[PDB]
Protein backbone atom coordinates (compact mmCIF):
# COMPACT_ATOMS: atom_id res chain seq x y z
CA UNK A 1 0.00 0.00 0.00
CA UNK A 2 1.10 3.67 -0.89
CA UNK A 3 0.81 6.83 1.56
CA UNK A 4 -2.10 8.06 0.02
CA UNK A 5 -3.83 4.51 -0.25
CA UNK A 6 -3.38 4.46 3.20
CA UNK A 7 -4.93 8.23 4.42
CA UNK A 8 -7.83 6.69 1.33
CA UNK A 9 -7.65 3.59 3.43
CA UNK A 10 -8.45 5.33 7.02
CA UNK A 11 -10.76 8.51 5.59
CA UNK A 12 -13.22 5.55 4.26
CA UNK A 13 -13.84 4.20 8.00
CA UNK A 14 -14.73 7.80 9.15
CA UNK A 15 -16.96 8.97 5.77
CA UNK A 16 -20.83 9.64 6.45
CA UNK A 17 -23.14 7.32 5.20
CA UNK A 18 -23.48 7.91 1.16
CA UNK A 19 -20.29 9.97 1.82
CA UNK A 20 -17.37 7.52 1.13
CA UNK A 21 -14.60 8.10 -0.88
CA UNK A 22 -15.12 6.26 -4.94
CA UNK A 23 -12.84 5.14 -7.24
CA UNK A 24 -13.29 8.38 -9.53
CA UNK A 25 -12.57 10.64 -6.54
CA UNK A 26 -9.45 8.31 -5.33
CA UNK A 27 -8.06 8.24 -9.19
CA UNK A 28 -8.44 12.25 -9.00
CA UNK A 29 -6.28 12.64 -6.14
CA UNK A 30 -3.84 9.96 -6.97
CA UNK A 31 -3.84 12.24 -10.42
CA UNK A 32 -3.73 15.89 -9.02
CA UNK A 33 -1.97 15.40 -5.55
CA UNK A 34 0.35 12.77 -6.03
CA UNK A 35 3.11 14.63 -4.12
CA UNK A 36 2.57 17.49 -1.58
CA UNK A 37 4.14 20.46 -0.03
CA UNK A 38 4.38 21.22 3.39
CA UNK A 39 2.82 24.89 4.37
CA UNK A 40 4.07 27.60 6.58
CA UNK A 41 1.95 28.83 9.49
CA UNK A 42 1.17 31.43 7.59
CA UNK A 43 0.36 29.46 4.64
CA UNK A 44 -1.59 26.99 6.59
CA UNK A 45 -3.94 30.04 8.33
CA UNK A 46 -4.03 31.77 4.47
CA UNK A 47 -5.46 28.34 2.95
CA UNK A 48 -7.98 27.91 5.87
CA UNK A 49 -9.54 31.06 5.15
CA UNK A 50 -9.84 30.30 1.20
CA UNK A 51 -11.77 27.31 2.33
CA UNK A 52 -14.34 29.04 4.73
CA UNK A 53 -14.72 31.28 1.23
CA UNK A 54 -15.31 28.70 -0.44
CA UNK A 55 -16.44 25.64 0.80
CA UNK A 56 -20.36 26.23 -0.19
CA UNK A 57 -18.53 26.15 -4.12
CA UNK A 58 -16.75 23.22 -3.20
CA UNK A 59 -20.01 20.94 -1.73
CA UNK A 60 -22.04 21.98 -4.39
CA UNK A 61 -18.89 20.21 -7.01
CA UNK A 62 -18.80 17.27 -4.60
CA UNK A 63 -22.83 16.46 -5.44
CA UNK A 64 -22.21 17.21 -9.14
CA UNK A 65 -19.26 15.52 -9.47
CA UNK A 66 -19.96 12.24 -7.57
CA UNK A 67 -23.98 12.24 -8.47
CA UNK A 68 -24.59 12.44 -4.85
CA UNK A 69 -26.60 14.46 -2.02
CA UNK A 70 -24.59 16.21 0.57
CA UNK A 71 -24.83 13.96 3.73
CA UNK A 72 -27.17 15.63 6.17
CA UNK A 73 -25.09 17.91 8.32
CA UNK A 74 -22.05 16.55 7.49
CA UNK A 75 -18.62 18.99 7.90
CA UNK A 76 -16.33 18.58 4.82
CA UNK A 77 -13.23 16.95 5.90
CA UNK A 78 -10.02 17.27 3.74
CA UNK A 79 -8.83 13.98 2.80
CA UNK A 80 -4.90 15.09 2.51
CA UNK A 81 -5.00 18.01 5.05
CA UNK A 82 -4.31 21.23 4.02
CA UNK A 83 -1.23 22.06 6.75
CA UNK A 84 0.51 18.85 4.43
CA UNK A 85 -0.52 20.70 1.18
CA UNK A 86 -4.02 19.73 0.78
CA UNK A 87 -5.92 21.03 -1.73
CA UNK A 88 -9.44 23.18 -1.50
CA UNK A 89 -10.58 21.09 -4.40
CA UNK A 90 -14.39 18.89 -4.10
CA UNK A 91 -12.14 15.57 -4.79
CA UNK A 92 -9.76 16.52 -1.50
CA UNK A 93 -13.48 16.62 0.63
CA UNK A 94 -14.87 13.83 2.37
CA UNK A 95 -18.17 14.37 4.67
CA UNK A 96 -17.76 13.37 8.31
CA UNK A 97 -19.74 12.74 11.57
CA UNK A 98 -18.12 15.80 12.42
CA UNK A 99 3.67 10.74 17.36
CA UNK A 100 7.26 11.47 18.49
CA UNK A 101 8.78 13.62 15.19
CA UNK A 102 9.13 16.89 14.77
CA UNK A 103 6.67 18.48 12.04
CA UNK A 104 8.47 18.29 8.48
CA UNK A 105 9.54 21.91 7.63
CA UNK A 106 7.66 24.05 5.33
CA UNK A 107 8.54 23.37 1.51
CA UNK A 108 9.45 19.76 2.64
CA UNK A 109 7.96 17.98 -0.79
CA UNK A 110 6.46 14.30 -0.12
CA UNK A 111 5.53 12.05 -3.31
CA UNK A 112 2.32 10.12 -1.38
CA UNK A 113 2.13 7.46 -4.35
CA UNK A 114 5.37 5.44 -2.07
CA UNK B 1 29.16 46.19 6.91
CA UNK B 2 30.56 45.95 3.19
CA UNK B 3 27.69 44.76 1.11
CA UNK B 4 29.63 43.98 -2.09
CA UNK B 5 32.15 42.11 0.24
CA UNK B 6 29.32 39.44 1.32
CA UNK B 7 28.38 39.26 -2.85
CA UNK B 8 32.03 38.12 -3.89
CA UNK B 9 31.65 35.15 -0.69
CA UNK B 10 28.67 34.62 -2.11
CA UNK B 11 29.70 35.00 -6.00
CA UNK B 12 32.88 32.01 -4.71
CA UNK B 13 31.12 29.59 -2.49
CA UNK B 14 30.36 26.16 -2.09
CA UNK B 15 26.99 25.59 -0.85
CA UNK B 16 25.80 22.33 0.53
CA UNK B 17 29.15 20.66 -0.31
CA UNK B 18 29.86 19.92 2.87
CA UNK B 19 27.18 18.45 4.23
CA UNK B 20 27.68 15.32 6.66
CA UNK B 21 31.55 15.63 6.52
CA UNK B 22 32.79 15.46 9.99
CA UNK B 23 34.12 19.46 9.76
CA UNK B 24 35.66 21.03 13.10
CA UNK B 25 32.87 24.35 13.72
CA UNK B 26 31.74 26.27 16.71
CA UNK B 27 30.87 24.38 19.91
CA UNK B 28 27.43 25.46 19.54
CA UNK B 29 27.21 23.45 16.10
CA UNK B 30 25.16 19.98 16.59
CA UNK B 31 25.98 17.81 13.87
CA UNK B 32 24.03 15.18 12.04
CA UNK B 33 25.11 12.75 9.34
CA UNK B 34 22.00 13.37 6.49
CA UNK B 35 18.28 14.52 6.31
CA UNK B 36 17.06 11.39 7.58
CA UNK B 37 18.47 11.62 10.61
CA UNK B 38 17.41 15.15 11.20
CA UNK B 39 13.75 14.63 10.33
CA UNK B 40 12.66 11.37 9.50
CA UNK B 41 14.40 8.67 12.25
CA UNK B 42 16.11 10.98 15.05
CA UNK B 43 17.68 9.52 17.88
CA UNK B 44 18.27 11.65 21.52
CA UNK B 45 22.41 10.75 21.23
CA UNK B 46 23.11 12.44 17.33
CA UNK B 47 21.08 15.34 19.59
CA UNK B 48 22.41 14.83 22.34
CA UNK B 49 19.32 15.14 24.34
CA UNK B 50 18.33 18.47 22.72
CA UNK B 51 15.61 17.11 20.28
CA UNK B 52 13.05 18.33 22.74
CA UNK B 53 14.23 21.37 22.61
CA UNK B 54 15.32 22.13 18.81
CA UNK B 55 13.25 24.78 16.39
CA UNK B 56 13.34 24.60 12.44
CA UNK B 57 15.02 27.60 10.86
CA UNK B 58 13.31 29.27 8.74
CA UNK B 59 12.42 27.16 5.22
CA UNK B 60 10.06 29.88 3.55
CA UNK B 61 9.53 33.44 3.09
CA UNK B 62 6.46 33.89 5.00
CA UNK B 63 7.91 32.29 8.46
CA UNK B 64 8.90 34.60 11.31
CA UNK B 65 12.62 35.46 12.09
CA UNK B 66 12.92 33.38 15.59
CA UNK B 67 16.25 36.08 16.76
CA UNK B 68 14.46 39.46 16.05
CA UNK B 69 11.08 40.43 15.99
CA UNK B 70 11.07 43.67 13.79
CA UNK B 71 7.62 45.20 13.06
CA UNK B 72 9.38 47.73 11.67
CA UNK B 73 8.75 49.06 8.53
CA UNK B 74 12.54 48.46 6.99
CA UNK B 75 14.76 51.28 5.11
CA UNK B 76 13.81 51.47 1.12
CA UNK B 77 17.69 50.82 0.39
CA UNK B 78 17.80 47.77 2.84
CA UNK B 79 14.08 46.25 1.32
CA UNK B 80 16.95 46.90 -2.07
CA UNK B 81 19.54 44.98 -0.58
CA UNK B 82 17.55 42.16 0.15
CA UNK B 83 16.15 41.57 -3.10
CA UNK B 84 19.85 41.86 -4.46
CA UNK B 85 21.03 39.16 -1.68
CA UNK B 86 18.42 36.80 -2.29
CA UNK B 87 19.25 36.81 -6.17
CA UNK B 88 22.65 36.19 -5.32
CA UNK B 89 21.90 33.21 -3.01
CA UNK B 90 19.77 31.54 -5.53
CA UNK B 91 22.48 32.16 -8.49
CA UNK B 92 24.76 30.40 -6.11
CA UNK B 93 22.23 27.73 -5.87
CA UNK B 94 21.74 26.25 -9.30
CA UNK B 95 21.76 22.59 -10.22
CA UNK B 96 22.14 21.49 -6.42
CA UNK B 97 22.64 17.17 -6.56
CA UNK B 98 19.42 15.95 -4.92
CA UNK B 99 20.48 12.98 -3.58
CA UNK B 100 21.87 14.73 -0.27
CA UNK B 101 18.49 16.28 -0.26
CA UNK B 102 16.30 13.03 -0.40
CA UNK B 103 14.98 10.42 1.66
CA UNK B 104 12.91 8.12 1.00
CA UNK B 105 9.05 10.18 -0.15
CA UNK B 106 10.74 13.29 1.24
CA UNK B 107 12.19 15.77 -1.11
CA UNK B 108 14.22 18.23 1.40
CA UNK B 109 15.90 20.50 -1.08
CA UNK B 110 13.30 23.64 -1.79
CA UNK B 111 13.02 24.06 1.93
CA UNK B 112 16.89 24.33 1.76
CA UNK B 113 16.97 26.72 -1.06
CA UNK B 114 14.41 28.88 0.58
CA UNK B 115 16.38 28.26 3.78
CA UNK B 116 19.53 29.45 2.94
CA UNK B 117 18.27 32.25 1.67
CA UNK B 118 15.81 33.30 4.24
CA UNK B 119 18.90 33.46 6.36
CA UNK B 120 21.15 35.91 3.92
CA UNK B 121 18.18 38.32 3.88
CA UNK B 122 17.96 38.15 7.78
CA UNK B 123 22.10 38.62 8.01
CA UNK B 124 21.72 41.53 5.50
CA UNK B 125 18.64 43.28 7.86
CA UNK B 126 20.76 42.20 10.67
CA UNK B 127 24.27 43.61 9.85
CA UNK B 128 22.43 47.07 8.48
CA UNK B 129 20.25 47.56 11.13
CA UNK B 130 22.94 46.74 13.88
CA UNK B 131 20.32 44.30 15.26
CA UNK B 132 23.03 41.79 16.68
CA UNK B 133 24.88 38.23 15.20
CA UNK B 134 22.75 35.68 15.67
CA UNK B 135 22.53 35.12 11.63
CA UNK B 136 26.54 36.02 11.39
CA UNK B 137 26.68 33.07 13.16
CA UNK B 138 24.36 30.56 10.68
CA UNK B 139 25.50 32.17 7.80
CA UNK B 140 29.08 31.11 8.59
CA UNK B 141 27.66 27.64 8.34
CA UNK B 142 26.34 28.06 5.52
CA UNK B 143 29.78 29.89 4.08
CA UNK B 144 31.61 26.18 5.35
CA UNK B 145 29.64 24.20 3.24
CA UNK B 146 27.03 22.90 5.70
CA UNK B 147 23.14 23.28 5.99
CA UNK B 148 22.35 25.04 9.74
CA UNK B 149 18.68 23.37 9.84
CA UNK B 150 17.66 23.88 13.88
CA UNK B 151 18.30 26.13 17.16
CA UNK B 152 17.78 24.55 20.21
CA UNK B 153 18.81 27.12 23.63
CA UNK B 154 22.41 27.89 22.01
CA UNK B 155 23.15 24.75 19.76
CA UNK B 156 22.69 24.78 15.88
CA UNK B 157 21.95 21.62 14.67
CA UNK B 158 23.38 21.23 11.30
CA UNK B 159 24.05 18.27 8.49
Amino acid sequence: CSTLDRIIGDANKVASRGGAITAKQAQILRDNLPVVQRRSVFQNQMARKEFVRDQHYLMSQWEANTGRTWPTGATPHHIIPLESGGANKWWNLMPTHGQSRKALPPGTITDLRL
Amino acid sequence: FDFDSLLQRIDSSCFFSRMGLPDVLDSRVILIENVEKVFVNPTDAEFKGYYDSVEWLPTSMTQEDPFYKVKEVLPKELTGLRIRVNKAVMNATKGLSKDKFNYGPHDFSLAARNGICFAFREYVSEQYLHLGNKWEEVVGIYFSGHWPVGIAKDKIVTI
